[PDB]
């Protein structure tokens, strides 16, 4: 029943900005290589 | 995206991929994100500690 909560946009803004930085791979906490790149993009 | 996956779960999977690079609540906190987000989604995604 948690298919689309109130949480969704809130989750998206925080998650999307975090993921998008990693998508550039310049994430201060996380440097991402090849396998991680494909994992992010293919799964979501 | 919205190809079979619901918006909420779509947000969750993006978190799960983040989880593979090792995102913990402290990392989310470093980005201004609440620790509760890692912990709660961690439970929902059924991720092993």
């Amino acid at each position: 029943s948690d298919a689309v909560e109130p949480s969704v946009e809130k989750e998206y803004k925080k998650i999307i900005s975090f993921r998008d930085t990693v998508f550039e791979g310049k994430h201060q906490q996380f440097l991402v290589p090849n396998n991680v790149r494909l994992k992010f993009l293919r799964d979501r | 995206g919205a190809m079979g996956t619901t918006n909420q779960k779509e947000a969750e999977k993006a978190v799960s991929q983040l989880f593979e690079v090792g995102v913990r609540f402290n990392d989310f906190i470093a980005e201004g994100i609440e620790p509760s987000v890692v912990h709660t989604l961690f439970l929902k995604l059924g991720l092993d500690s």
